[PDB]
């Protein structure tokens, strides 16, 4: 609704699904742009979360920055799989490398979701202390 | 609408 | 903070 964190989390899952059915339609050189996208919508998410942090229990902020760091890591793994899919286009490891790329992005989305729950849940434990 | 996209993943 | 290690992650692209 008026929840930005929710929205960017949805923008980012959208970006992950596009990527899914558009390696099929893209050449190796283009895989850079798509991930660049997923990266950018992610920065927007991680940014609008970074904005909330101040107003809530530190006990949350630990585990929240946990899933944030987790996402950065998730991106990195996606980027690496993408690099591997470029280099390995035109070799027998082409498909597997792409398969890996999808999985990297998949769990990227999943962890984006878990970021949201951690936020929703921390938003609550905040409201009731107050 | 998130739950929708969420399952579309699989 | 978080954005920072990300923008760095981003540059490598």
């Amino acid at each position: 609704t008026d929840d930005l964190v929710y929205l960017n989390v949805m923008e980012l899952v959208r970006a992950v699904l596009e990527l899914k059915n558009e390696l099929s339609q893209l050449p190796p050189e283009g895989y850079v742009v798509v991930v660049k996208n997923v990266g950018l919508t992610l920065r927007k998410l991680i940014g609008s979360v970074d904005d909330l942090l101040p107003s809530l229990p530190s006990s949350s902020r630990t585990e929240i920055e946990g899933t944030q760091k987790l996402l950065n890591k998730d991106l990195a793994e996606l980027i690496n799989k993408m690099r591997l899919a470029q280099q390995n286009a035109v070799t027998s490891l082409s498909e597997e490398c792409k398969r890996q790329m999808l999985t990297a992005s998949h769990t990227l989305a999943v962890d984006a979701k878990n970021l949201l729950d951690a936020v929703d849940q921390a938003k609550v434990l905040a409201n009731l202390a107050h | 609408e998130l739950d929708e996209l969420m399952a579309s993943l699989s």
